[PDB]
């Protein structure tokens, strides 16, 4: 049997190993190098505020009480054995209970090197917070953070850095979007030393930042909007006799508005200001209830209850008819240009910024 | 290694299953809450969250040691193997640990016998709210906790002075509600099990209209000034204002139906139901109004004047209502 | 001094036998029961069940945890708990349970010089209420929570409650926001099951709903809907396009409500007390338009024939409105008046 | 003393017992008697065609290895005992996600005869999937079933039976029903085998019929539909003059038939077939447009646009409009269309 | 085959083994060949861009620890001896929430045989991502697939292999969704270079094609039924200005509420639908309905005087556009249609 060799130098390993002390205590500043591979970038939620992201998460660390010789170079350690060695505890600072795969077999590895180098990987799905300021909203972006570190030691016993460059040390997977209203423009990484009443603590920090998809908002709100508006317009060419007619233009451009207005807010979290969007929503209800009042105005004006024959004829200022409106023709103008101008003054100031 | 024997030897002789000075004295437990955030006040359900670090210090003379080391710093691994207090929360209904990547305990160990033990927790805690003024209330949200077997005799809780902290309160998760302040109490609660000492945080909250005024008063109001446009039509046209009574109406019920969506089902009237019958009112009777002007000039036959009169009195009533409502729900 | 309590608490788990009850060979162990009513949360009348946080505490005497010389009620770490007998003790009517694990699990251990256990839980439990709304929402439900022994029989384990009518307590703190808790009661007996006699403990609570919240929500809608539908009396007969507008509007409106009101709760097949006075309300403005379509028949169908020859008259536009007028009202207010009778 | 005798046959009964070997390996086939107790049947989930059930699970075998001799007849073993021998791996073929209660204790009891006989009872809840065929929607009627067996051993190793007659060996309580629309009929109960790649087992199965009730989908769509049918005829009977009254009458009534068409399917699964509810909906639709067809067709023969007024006096055959011959014809062919229509449908359909 | 021969050679099988060592730890690669019999597809989610599915999942590997003799037949174990035995550490890439069923006891299956095969069976529910295509929905056909892999072991160590071939995937022909079809179903093999070193990796994909009919109730016939609607306007006399608006108003503001009823349902994808098509096409249609008596009231009402006093179709008389409009919208409607449903079906 040419086994027993590795089965030997494995029950050998912890002979008076102490899991409870970190490596290196008192003489030293334990060193763990970390970095991510980023399988994919989940769905974000705007209601909850919270994202979620599927990692690989490697730690690296040395731990000369587990030194070896041998033939081999690198032994691999099942659970039951990794679980009688000291790991660091890392925990998300933002996190919002994230787990740990367990099928078919917990989804974690532990290598050890012939020098003493412990290398130690797992597969997390961190659900984490991301607070947002939707005040541009639906062209708002955000900056997601990602924030870790250990949690019993302070930065006098555990230290972190990244394996690599900050830059290169997070890995997200070109294939791995699973966003379907954001665009993930970039990350950022970073380090530092936050403050606590129980001591100082190293923290590692990962920005993800994203920008909202406007396609959906367009068809969905901005769209029906406009071709509301539009229509309480056409009011405006009817004869001033139809009465019922124009009050019906009116009373339902205003009803679809305030449907409109009502139904839009479903998407966001209940937030206490006003959006981008909801401004756009209020110019509209503001031109369409200026559309009922100015048939209202006309209205007023009016002598004549019935309409033109068909047959008579109109002098210049027997039966007489009414006059075509002079409000109804400059608003004809009026309205369409007024509602073009603030459509552009919109669009130009929201979509540069 | 010296800290391996010094923890070998604390543990020889150890039973966890007894407090420190079991037949002595009580034993004294110091409390500390760090508050990361308090997640959403769930109005349906009587209930918010909130996340905090919590650690407690006491004594225990057993794990004295006497060595150059003053204290010894330690993951959770020892948290199972010595005594540690039963503390649980009271108004809780769901409470959770944190166990990624391991667990979220720390232990430290002083050599006169000092113990510190702090964990990270998520809690859904009860909130009993009065919406009677809703959506200008305010509440006093407290979070609760004790003992569970111990009673006063045998274990006793104490604040730290500046005990409860708070970090960035912009980075929360609250939308309807901001944080005004905090303080805690200590009292004791008789049970059938004895007397226990209960600690309790109330967290003030104050409800913020913004939505609320986009939601419901704006719309509303709206509809109220619309049904008033009837006035100015010529009182001929029958068919244009009776669309417009009844397209009100309808638009006020519905408004009045999806009001009530957000709350919970309570049975007393709010301060936004009042707002939403006073305007269903108001819209009613701009319907009855030339209701009865129609039926006096021509279905029957100062009364011909009814539009003049209105155009001046709904606008003055409307105004009027307003500034007492807001005068009596805002100041007084 | 610990050194005594350490060696008594040692001596006591020596030898003992988890396997067998206190008194094996003997007669059956009284076991007493109190519950404290923490918090009564959602009654949901979608799922049929009820939600309820308690502190369930179980009272019962074991000669071999008996110690002398220790004059203190010994309150032992909760873990303990799994070195001893403890009643097989389970609700029939539960869907979900579970016991509060934060900051360690929410269970008390208390020993006594005489061998008095004292057994803790905090208990979260869902259980099954099933619910006749034929009277919904005027409409009163009884509730249960019954405890069994799953295994023993009156032979070797007897349930009663730990002080009578007085063994549960914190009821009268309860507030709901829908529902009133006008009583709770106490039960116990023996159930005759094929295989011998089991224990029985039962707790009812009797809630009756709250008609507020209706009133606002769908009683003074319906109302006002159908007063509504009363002004196209007062209209002038040729004015079709107004009257039948309002008499449209005001059925379509009631069949809205009719339908999201029954979009909520279970898909019963019975008709409750709500669909009654909605239905009354339908046929109450489906009355106020078919009054409008036979006037119009009447005038535009009748008066070239009548012309031509040449309870209220059928002849005559005006009075037919006019007795419409009167009767409307009047039939609605002794509608009303009858529904609120019988149904309170 | 007098407890110690059972303490002793407890810690004898398991010196040399191996539990991972089943009773009778390579000698003959273990047999296993099994019955259920139904203490409630769930609710019934047509969204996601499945079924939850209470049960109590009871099943009995013979292992001679645990047989003894003592002044008992019968043995109780605990949690841990009962974990330290072998027991059937049953389980559950079309089972979802099952759920073992174990509040205050695990609800598990093991006794031991002498003889060497084990009984074993659980207390479960199970939520188990029940494909359905919804053509005949609202009134369709489902036999829901409930198969088990074990999930290592083949027919050759470990086979099930009945404890008695396969009929009385499945029993559902009288108060055991929390179905809202459903009324539970009855129960079938067999047995057999089955294929598959690792071998043949035998599974035992019990399917439960239900009946749809319809009494809430008669209140939810039939009766909104009918009347909306009725209301839209009344238009025949008001003058033809009257054009916009006649307009909104069939507008709204379209409008009506639309929503109603599309929140009859809201509590039911994209199927991609038409059920019976969608029949008399399309017809009631079709109504609905057959009348204001004919209204527009009565409209375009109309001449004069204003009605009679009530002085004059109408002609035989100024002038005035004639009441016309469609509406006086339509006042009683739609009714009494839509009466046999209900009819035929109602008598097809509740006795299918 | 008396049982204390069989428990005999269990206790000698299972002594000294080493489970932290795989079968052929000095040797060549341990060969696992797998399968897989799919009991049910329930929730192919659009909102959550996810499928469920539950198997049962058989993997077979050589262990010439465990090899035995003298016993003729397959010792069927009891499962709890999985956790006294070396299994491969597989699992799935694309895994968002799994577990193994528990109930009486873990569904979980132990089979040795003569010659030292293991036979390692698992009941197994996994939701696993799949993101859709939803730009021709719901006339669309979705590609999902699960992806099996070992963890820390390179293919120096383990193989991984589809055993009976195509065959190994069994119960594909018998699942039945209520909105999905199962055209096609493929098995496949292959080594993944994540790094310095190959990884082994099996992949099952699925293709389902959406079911029209549940939509063609939905969506489709209710629109082309308000937009029929709206021609009626074309047969009432010009002056009846209440009734044509009404008709108009009506038919379009139920166009918006159907359009924006149905994205609700659905993640917010920022593209465009070929159902969003359809139902701009039928607000277009019936918005230029209700333009076309705008125009003709205009023409009228604002042509008519100012004609008198100076005294496609005729744009003079308004009768003329009418019976334009009666022969014109159905044809385009239906070239339209045509169009439509040539291009996506
Ligand atoms: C009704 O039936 C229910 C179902 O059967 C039943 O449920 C369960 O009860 C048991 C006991 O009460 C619970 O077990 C406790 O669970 C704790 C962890 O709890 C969380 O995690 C589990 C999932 O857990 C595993 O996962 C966690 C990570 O989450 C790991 O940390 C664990 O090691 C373990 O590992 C595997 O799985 C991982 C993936 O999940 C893998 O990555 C990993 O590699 C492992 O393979 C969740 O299910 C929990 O959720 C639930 O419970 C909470 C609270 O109740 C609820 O609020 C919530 O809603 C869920 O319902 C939860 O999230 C364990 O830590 C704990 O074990 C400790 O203590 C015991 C002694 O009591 C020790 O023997 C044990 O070894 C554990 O610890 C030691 O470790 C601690 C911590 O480090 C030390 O402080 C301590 O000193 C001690 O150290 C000593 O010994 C070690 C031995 O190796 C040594 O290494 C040390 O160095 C040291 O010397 C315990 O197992 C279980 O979680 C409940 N839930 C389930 C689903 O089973 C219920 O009780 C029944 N009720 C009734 C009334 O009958
Ligand atoms: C139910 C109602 C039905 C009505 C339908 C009527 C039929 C006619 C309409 C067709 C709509 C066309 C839909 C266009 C597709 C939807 C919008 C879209 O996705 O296009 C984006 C540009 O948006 C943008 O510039 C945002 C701005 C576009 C706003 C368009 C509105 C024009 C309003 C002008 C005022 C006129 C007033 C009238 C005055 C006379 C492309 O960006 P890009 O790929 O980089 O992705 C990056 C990220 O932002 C996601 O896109
Ligand atoms: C919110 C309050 C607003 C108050 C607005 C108050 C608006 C205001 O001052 O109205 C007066 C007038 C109404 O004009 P309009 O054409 O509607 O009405 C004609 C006007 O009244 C003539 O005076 C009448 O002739 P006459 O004298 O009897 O011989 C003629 O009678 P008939 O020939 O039909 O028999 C009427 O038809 O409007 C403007 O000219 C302003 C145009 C631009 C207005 C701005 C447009 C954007
Ligand atoms: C169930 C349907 C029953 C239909 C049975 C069909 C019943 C049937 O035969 O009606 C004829 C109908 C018009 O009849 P209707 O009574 O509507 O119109 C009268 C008719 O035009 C007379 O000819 C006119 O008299 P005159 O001599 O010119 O002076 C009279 O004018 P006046 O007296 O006002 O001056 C008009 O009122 O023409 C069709 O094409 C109907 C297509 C039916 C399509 C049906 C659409 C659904
Ligand atoms: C299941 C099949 C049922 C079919 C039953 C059909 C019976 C009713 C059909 C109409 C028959 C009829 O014309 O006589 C009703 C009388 C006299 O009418 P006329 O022919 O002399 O003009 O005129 C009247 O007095 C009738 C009152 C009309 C009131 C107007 C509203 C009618 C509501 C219509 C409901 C669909
Ligand atoms: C935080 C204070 C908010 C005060 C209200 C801001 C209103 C901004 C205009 C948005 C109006 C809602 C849209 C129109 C609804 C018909
Ligand atoms: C503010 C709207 C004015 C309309 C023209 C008088
Ligand atoms: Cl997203
Ligand atoms: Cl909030
Ligand atoms: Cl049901």
């Amino acid at each position: 049997d040419n086994t027993t060799v590795f089965t030997r130098i494995l029950d050998r390993l912890l002979d008076g190993y102490d899991n409870r002390l970190r490596p290196g205590l008192g003489e030293r500043v334990t060193e763990v190098k970390t970095d991510i591979f980023v399988t994919s970038f989940g769905p974000v939620s705007d209601h909850d505020m919270e994202y979620t992201i599927d990692v690989f998460f490697r730690q690296s660390w040395k731990d000369e009480r587990l030194k070896f010789k041998g033939p081999m170079t690198v032994l691999r350690l099942n659970n039951l054995m990794a679980s009688k060695i000291w790991t660091p505890d890392t925990f998300f600072h933002n996190g919002k209970k994230s787990v740990a795969h367990n099928m078919t077999m917990p989804n974690k590895l532990l290598r050890i090197t012939e020098d003493g180098t412990l290398l130690y990987t797992m597969r997390l799905t961190v659900r984490a917070e991301c607070p947002m300021h939707l005040e541009d909203f639906p062209m708002d972006a955000h900056a997601c953070p990602l924030k870790f570190g250990s949690y019993a030691y302070t930065r006098a016993e555990v230290v972190y850095e990244w394996t690599r460059e900050p830059a290169r040390s997070v890995v997200v997977a070109e294939d791995g979007s699973r966003l379907n209203q954001y665009d993930l423009l970039g990350q950022t990484v970073d380090s530092g030393i936050v403050q606590s009443s129980t001591g100082e603590y190293v923290v590692m920090t990962t920005h993800f930042h994203l920008k909202r998809k406007i396609g959906y908002f367009v068809i969905q709100t901005y769209l029906p909007c406009i071709m509301t508006v539009i229509l309480s317009q056409v009011s405006f060419w009817l004869n001033r006799e139809s009465v019922p007619a124009r009050t019906v233009f009116g009373v339902t451009t205003v009803l679809t508005m305030t449907t409109l207005s009502i139904s839009a807010r479903n998407s966001l979290p209940k937030v206490a200001y006003a959006t981008a969007m909801d401004w756009f929503i209020a110019v509209c209800y503001a031109f369409v209830f200026s559309a009922l009042i100015e048939f209202a105005t006309v209205n007023y004006f009016t002598k004549r209850g019935y309409a033109w024959d068909g047959k008579s004829v109109v002098p210049e200022k027997k039966k007489t008819f009414n006059s075509v409106s002079k409000i109804d023709r400059l608003s004809r103008i009026a309205f369409p240009l007024l509602f073009g101008i603030f459509n552009l003054v919109y669009w130009a100031t929201y979509l540069n910024r | 290694g010296d800290v391996t024997v010094i923890l070998n030897n604390l543990l020889e002789g150890y039973d966890n299953k007894l407090r420190p000075d079991i037949g002595v004295k009580p034993t004294l437990i110091h409390t500390d809450m760090y508050v990361n955030s308090i997640g959403p006040v769930n109005a349906i359900n009587m209930e918010y969250t909130i996340d905090i670090f919590f650690a407690q210090t006491w004594y225990d003379r057993r794990l004295k040691f006497n060595s150059t080391i003053k204290v010894l710093r330690l993951n959770s691994n020892m948290v199972g193997k010595i005594w540690i207090p039963d503390t649980f929360f009271r108004n809780s209904k769901k409470a959770d640990a944190h166990w990624i990547t391991t667990p979220n305990r720390m232990l430290r160990i002083w050599n006169d016998g000092r113990v510190l033990y702090t964990l990270r927790l998520t809690i859904d805690a009860e909130c009993q709210l009065q919406l009677h003024n809703f959506p200008m209330d305010e509440h006093s949200c407290p979070l609760e906790f004790s003992s569970y077997g111990y009673p006063r005799e045998e274990i006793v809780y104490q604040w730290k002075r500046s005990s409860v902290e708070v970090g960035d309160t912009r980075s929360w998760r609250l939308y309807q509600f901001s944080f005004v302040g905090l303080r805690n109490t200590t009292e004791v609660v008789k049970t059938t099990s004895g007397d226990y000492v209960v600690m309790s945080v109330y967290f003030d909250l104050s409800r913020r209209m913004g939505y609320f005024t986009i939601q419901t008063y704006i719309p509303c109001t709206l509809i109220v000034v619309l049904s008033w446009v009837s006035f100015w039509i010529n009182k001929d046209a029958v068919p244009a204002r009776t669309s417009l009574g009844i397209t009100t109406v309808l638009t006020m019920t519905t408004l009045s139906t999806i009001a009530r969506k957000s709350l919970p089902k309570v049975s007393y009237v709010t301060a936004m139901d009042l707002f939403v019958s006073v305007c269903f009112i108001f819209v009613f009777s701009a319907l009855v109004e030339y209701g009865t002007l129609h039926y006096f000039v021509s279905n029957r036959k100062r009364i011909a004047k009814m539009d003049s009169y209105a155009r001046i009195f709904f606008p003055t009533a409307f105004c009027l209502f307003n500034l007492v409502y807001w005068v009596s729900y805002l100041y007084l | 001094n610990m050194s005594f309590v350490k060696e008594t608490v040692d001596k006591l788990l020596k030898g003992y036998d988890i396997r067998l009850r206190p008194d094996f060979g003997g007669p059956p162990v009284c076991v007493g029961m109190n519950i404290d009513i923490a918090s009564i949360d959602m009654v949901s009348e979608v799922n049929m069940d009820y939600t309820l946080t308690m502190y369930f505490q179980q009272y019962w005497r074991d000669k071999r945890l008996a110690y002398s010389g220790i004059p203190l009620n010994l309150t032992l770490d909760n873990r303990v708990a799994d070195q001893l007998w403890v009643p097989d003790t389970y609700f029939l009517n539960d869907k979900k349970s579970f016991v509060h694990g934060v900051t360690v699990k929410n269970r008390m251990i208390r020993l006594h010089p005489d061998g008095t256990v004292l057994y803790g839980l905090r208990i979260t439990t869902t259980a099954a209420c099933m619910m006749d709304l034929r009277r919904y929402p005027l409409d009163e439900q009884n509730c249960t929570l019954e405890i069994e022994s799953y295994g023993y029989t009156t032979d070797d384990i007897e349930f009663y409650w730990r002080g009578g009518d007085k063994a549960v307590t914190g009821v009268e703190r309860i507030e709901l926001p829908q529902f009133s808790i006008v009583e709770h009661r106490l039960v116990s007996r023996n159930v005759v099951f094929a295989t011998g006699a089991y224990p029985r403990l039962s707790l009812s609570f009797r809630l009756k709903r709250n008609i507020g919240y209706f009133i606002l929500q769908t009683y003074m809608p319906s109302i006002l809907i159908t007063i509504l539908s009363w002004v196209s009396f007062w209209i002038n007969y040729d004015a079709s396009a107004a009257r039948v507008a309002l008499g449209i509007t005001t059925v379509l409106t009631m069949t809205t409500i009719n339908t999201h009101l029954r979009e909520t709760l279970p898909k019963i097949p019975y008709v409750k007390a709500i669909d009654m006075y909605l239905m009354g309300c339908f046929v109450f403005v489906f009355l106020a338009l078919l009054e409008y379509a036979f006037v119009n028949y009447i005038f535009f169908g009748r008066g070239p024939q009548r012309q031509k020859k040449l309870i209220p008259d059928l002849t005559d536009v005006n009075a037919i409105d006019r007795w419409s007028r009167i009767v409307f009202p009047f039939t609605f207010s002794l509608f009303n008046l009858v529904y609120w009778l019988y149904y309170v």
